[PDB]
């Protein structure tokens, strides 16, 4: 009933380095707020990161397959630049794929945003910023050094790779992402 | 599986 590797996970051969403090156990999910597959999954990390607390270091990495979708990379780290990532990307998701509004374009969300009380002027420096242009080419980067094919992928320290690509489920994905941070913490992987 | 990769 465990998740096989090569199968339910993709054991790394190039594992990368991390940055969690040691006691924790560090947790990304590549993903994009264009896919659905992302945006369904949304409150299931979100919940399960909040119960683990102190015993993981989460975080997200935006993904842009095209030209197209990095003004959407752009966006992920505008509103973190902000403060307000937590706030308004439950509006950014629901306005994709409910809307019929991609914020494909740093007007549209700077637009939309301003309903969602940002004000315009500050989110589009921090989108025109070259610390923004800095996370959003190391995103990118990143994407290579995990070698990253599809979203939404869950990276447990550095090592092992899971998602609905492997387990072919958002709760198979989750139940995974579970037993490989739980093996980490028992040294078994 | 399934997932948005290209």
């Amino acid at each position: 009933s465990a998740p096989v590797a090569g199968k339910d996970f993709e054991v790394m051969k190039s594992p990368q380095p991390v940055s969690a403090p040691a006691g924790k156990v560090e947790v990304i999910e590549f993903f994009w707020y264009g896919c659905p597959h992302a945006y369904e999954f949304e409150p299931t990390i979100e919940a399960w990161v909040k119960k683990q607390g102190d015993k993981i270091a989460f975080k997200r990495v935006p993904v842009a397959f095209r030209d197209d979708f990095v003004p959407h990379s752009k966006l992920f780290y505008a509103l973190a630049a902000l403060g307000v990532s937590e706030k308004v990307t439950p509006a950014v998701f629901n306005a994709i794929h409910k809307e019929k509004n991609y914020l494909l374009t740093p007007q549209a969300q700077a637009d939309f945003l301003a309903t969602q009380g940002v004000d315009k002027k500050k989110f589009l420096d921090a989108y025109n910023s070259f610390s923004v242009q800095g996370q959003v080419k190391q995103s990118a980067e990143l994407l290579k050094n995990y070698n990253i094919d599809g979203v939404p992928t869950i990276v447990v320290q550095g090592k092992y790779k899971t998602g609905p690509a492997y387990t072919n489920s958002l709760e198979g994905t989750a139940q995974v992402l579970d037993f490989l941070v739980k093996q980490v913490q028992d040294k078994k992987l | 599986g399934f997932s948005c990769g290209f």
